[PDB]
């Protein structure tokens, strides 16, 4: 969905920069607690 | 007064700005609600200083002491120093009226 999200938009938006956040966040989030597990 | 007793103050001044002074300057905080916020790698969350401000305002406050005991010599000089045209129940008193009347008579023209 992130893959999606980033070709749909420019690489200006707001929308763009949103997702790549996101994407950032969410997968630091689940590097970790499955090392934990 | 009584200096002995001055200089067990103002030794324990020099040991908390000698103990402040010695925190490192790359101090800061993380409270228990940066976890609303959802910070990323690179981010910037904005309660970060929370302790590095409350640790600057002591050690300046505390270097500032002789100024504000400056401007409190000033207020005090000054608003004391009248002490007998702005409190009421002073310059209605027999006894300051009377001086205040009595050291305003002009000296007597002999002829």
């Amino acid at each position: 969905v992130c893959t999606i999200l980033i070709h749909f938009y420019p690489q200006g938006t707001r929308n763009y920069q949103l997702v790549d956040k996101f994407y950032k966040f969410s997968s630091e989030l689940l590097l970790r607690e499955c090392c934990r597990i | 007064g009584d200096p002995d007793t001055e200089i067990r103050i103002s030794a324990r001044i020099s040991n908390r700005i000698n103990e402040l002074e010695r925190l490192p300057a790359n101090l800061g905080t993380y409270s228990l609600d940066d976890c609303l916020e959802f910070i990323t790698k690179d981010d910037l969350s904005s309660r970060m200083d929370t302790f590095k401000i409350k640790a600057l305002v002591e050690l300046k406050s505390l270097k500032l002491l002789t100024k504000q005991k400056s401007i409190r010599q000033k207020l005090i000089n000054n608003v004391a120093s009248q002490a007998h045209h702005n409190i009421p129940y002073l310059r209605d008193s027999p006894f300051t009226a009377a001086a205040q009347r009595s050291v305003q008579i002009r000296s007597k023209v002999i002829v």
